[PDB]
């Protein structure tokens, strides 16, 4: 109720707007829209109360994942790191349609504690690369 | 000693089938530079190619580049045979291949670029 209060907030039957209070972060799917296929939602709607949970469907890749929002104060190298292994992960075609030599190892050191894993996985979840950890 | 062979080596031109002879040699070979010239080499094959004329070379020392020293299977160091051909004759339309099984990047008119 708070959310879509004073919102009107654009709306289509399938999307998984996230909603965040009571120190966790949850999203609720519109599964059914009686106009379609999108709608605004309006503070005279009647309100339903069912609360019931429905698994979520496999193919689609959680939440849960971290990326770049959740990283912030490391913004030059996060920009090196994007700038330098975007092409070959996300465009491997092309690195074959000229001669040239990607990088194929990178080290990245710094004390404990900062988030380097973190920002491993964020790049993998954000690039749709698989990602293997040892 | 039969002056009809001659060693094989480097050449500083980028180009292809060229091959810069010493210039001493003119009227011994008799052809200047704006003859092609018949070049023998090993398993019975052979290449023409035109030439030049420069001093630092030494005498017996045709100066040509990697291309036109495989398919003669010369290595630097060996002998080859070479004679004048003012017969020379224009053909139509030499029919051209890539070779390799395979070209990196390869698609569409290459034509209209690589030839
Ligand atoms: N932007 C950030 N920079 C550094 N650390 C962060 C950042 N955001 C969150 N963290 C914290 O980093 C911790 C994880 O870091 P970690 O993967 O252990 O780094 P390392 O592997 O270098 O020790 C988490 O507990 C998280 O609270």
């Amino acid at each position: 109720k708070p959310y879509f209060l004073e919102a009107y907030r654009p709306i289509r039957k399938g999307d998984i707007f996230l909603v965040r209070g009571g120190m966790r972060a949850v999203e609720f799917k519109v599964v059914e829209t009686d106009p379609s296929p999108y709608c605004i939602v309006a503070p005279d709607t009647v309100i339903h109360c069912e609360g019931e949970p429905i698994k979520r469907e496999d193919e689609e890749e959680s939440l849960n994942e971290v990326g770049y929002d959740d990283i912030g104060g490391c913004r030059k190298q996060l920009a090196q790191i994007k700038e330098m292994v975007e092409l070959p992960l996300r465009h491997p075609a092309l690195f074959k349609a000229i001669g040239v030599k990607p990088p194929r190892g990178i080290l990245l050191y710094g004390p404990p504690g900062t988030g380097k894993t973190l920002i491993a996985r964020a790049v993998a979840n954000e690039t749709g690369a698989f990602f293997f950890l040892i | 000693n039969r002056p009809n062979r001659l060693i094989v080596d480097e050449a500083i031109n980028e180009d292809n089938s060229v091959v810069s002879l010493s210039q001493p040699k003119m009227d011994e070979l008799q052809l200047f530079r704006g003859d092609t010239v018949l070049l023998k080499g090993k398993k019975r094959r052979e290449a023409v190619c035109i030439v030049l004329s420069d001093d630092t070379c030494s005498d017996e020392k045709i100066r040509m580049n990697r291309v036109v020293r495989n398919n003669l299977r010369v290595r630097l160091g060996d002998v080859i045979s070479i004679q004048p051909c003012p017969d020379v004759k224009y053909g139509k339309r030499i029919h051209v291949l890539p070779i390799d099984d395979t070209v990196e990047g390869i698609t569409g008119n290459l034509f209209e670029v690589y030839l």
